[PDB]
């Protein structure tokens, strides 16, 4: 590579071809894997010159090389991205979205994705400068298959950054504007486009129920459920995230997920060899068992209660904690017959085993579930049978020990249980 | 009541920035 000093001499030469050669040299320096000298390039004052080269319509090579150099400065820290924005790059890149040269308009898409990806303020500023209409215009083709794969992947990722981040969430009118295009990308056949479309949907559904409703109304749940069964882990992860977000919403929003057949995929998700997939699938289950009694019944009907017993029995501890929540939700909302069923599936022994955890919150969750199960047992007059079960698999030992526990709610719920049933 | 939103960190989301290496 060139030195930064030589790049500066070329860029300050006032000879457009010398400036092109030095901009290309900078692009190569900034494209190296180990520690590209971004700050040295910023300190040398080169950003405003790069930004002015974005406007040289008669020299499309220097437009491309500067766009690439600025993309890579903006891919850095927030302070580095700020230096690019402060140089005037946002309106200059938006102008380039119209370039007749596909490789230049693509580089402008990529640069705007890095700027918007910095955070909600720069995402919103990219939107205020008018990026959404020209971005969407690049995808206004009858069939996405006619576009180059790399080009489409970059556009999808850039749109996902316009969906990303909270405090605030993206402007409602901007979301409404992008969503039809996002739904087309969600039906495309390329694995990377599908993964970034799912991530964008997972960001739009990460928020209040009004934001979930905007997405659900576009009819995407069936396609998300199909992507839940993809063989590519990079697709399953965000598709499950988005479905999990959606079932944190109203009971009607949760019912769309069940109606689209999502629960049939959960035997595999709840046994997935990727720990994070098991964890988020169990989290999703816990929000479904916080639903209506007819939604609990669908969990039962799909055979999923043995799978919750299994994850409660053996899983990463974080997954076991989501399974505990799923059990407490189930027993808090369920009918007596549904709670009887849960006990017949074997829930008591793995519940009791988890009471040796050194995590105060899971103990509270488990003691809540035990109390809910006892309350069901009182309506059957079978509290005595339950106490025996709980003693026989070692739970009474631990419940008694928890009377001596430091946390207040723990020893209180613990003492109550023994006074009332033991 | 009962529903629990998931609080994610940056590491649990797709990367927000990408440099072009070639």
């Amino acid at each position: 590579n060139w030195s930064v000093e030589d790049i500066v001499k070329g860029i300050n030469s006032n000879n457009l071809e010398s400036q092109l050669q030095a901009t290309q040299a900078a692009r190569k320096l900034l494209s190296r894997e180990k520690q590209p000298p971004i700050d040295n390039i910023i300190r040398a004052g080169l950003i405003p010159k790069f930004v002015s080269f974005l406007g040289k319509t008669d020299c499309s090579p220097i437009q491309f090389e500067s766009a690439w150099a600025l993309t890579n400065i903006a891919s850095g820290t927030s302070e580095q991205t700020k230096a690019v924005v402060d140089g005037g790059a946002i309106p200059a890149f938006i102008s380039l979205l119209a370039s007749p040269h596909a490789h230049i308009s693509e580089q402008a898409v990529w640069a705007l994705g890095n700027i918007a990806g910095d955070g909600s303020a720069f995402r919103d500023l990219v939107i205020k400068h008018g990026a959404i209409d020209p971005l969407l215009a690049l995808l206004a083709v009858p069939d996405l298959s006619t576009l180059a794969c790399g080009y489409l992947r970059n556009l999808t990722w850039t749109l996902s950054n316009l969906c990303r981040n909270k405090n605030p969430a993206p402007p409602l009118d901007a979301v409404e504007q992008i969503l039809p295009t996002l739904v087309r990308l969600l039906h495309h056949n390329d694995p990377e486009v599908l993964a970034d479309s799912c991530w964008a949907i997972s960001y739009l559904t990460d928020g209040p129920n009004e934001r979930i409703e905007m997405v659900v109304k576009k009819g995407v749940v069936p396609q998300l459920v199909k992507l839940l069964g993809a063989t590519e882990l990079p697709i399953v992860t965000p598709a499950l995230r988005a479905i999990g977000n959606i079932v944190t919403g109203t009971d009607e929003q949760t019912q769309k997920v069940i109606d689209a057949g999502a629960l049939a995929v959960f035997p595999s998700l709840l046994t997935n060899p990727k720990t994070n997939i098991q964890k988020e699938a169990t989290w999703t289950m816990s929000n479904i068992t916080a639903g209506r009694q007819d939604q609990i019944q669908q969990v039962v009907n799909h055979g999923l209660v043995p799978f919750l017993v299994g994850v409660l029995s053996k899983a990463d501890f974080k997954t076991q904690k989501e399974a505990a929540w799923a059990i407490t939700n189930y027993t808090s909302g369920g009918t007596v017959e549904q709670i009887v069923y849960l006990v017949h599936c074997g829930i008591i022994e793995p519940l009791m085993n988890l009471l040796s955890a050194k995590d105060t919150k899971i103990i509270q969750v488990i003691l809540d579930a035990i109390s809910n199960i006892f309350q069901a047992a009182e309506k059957l007059g079978e509290t005595e049978k339950l106490s025996i079960m709980i003693e026989e698999c070692g739970g009474l030992d631990k419940i008694e020990a928890l009377q001596r526990h430091e946390n207040e709610s723990v020893y209180k719920a613990s003492l109550n249980l023994i006074e009332k049933y033991f | 009541s009962g529903k629990r939103k998931l609080i994610t960190s940056e590491e649990e989301r797709s990367p927000a920035k990408r440099g072009r290496k070639s």
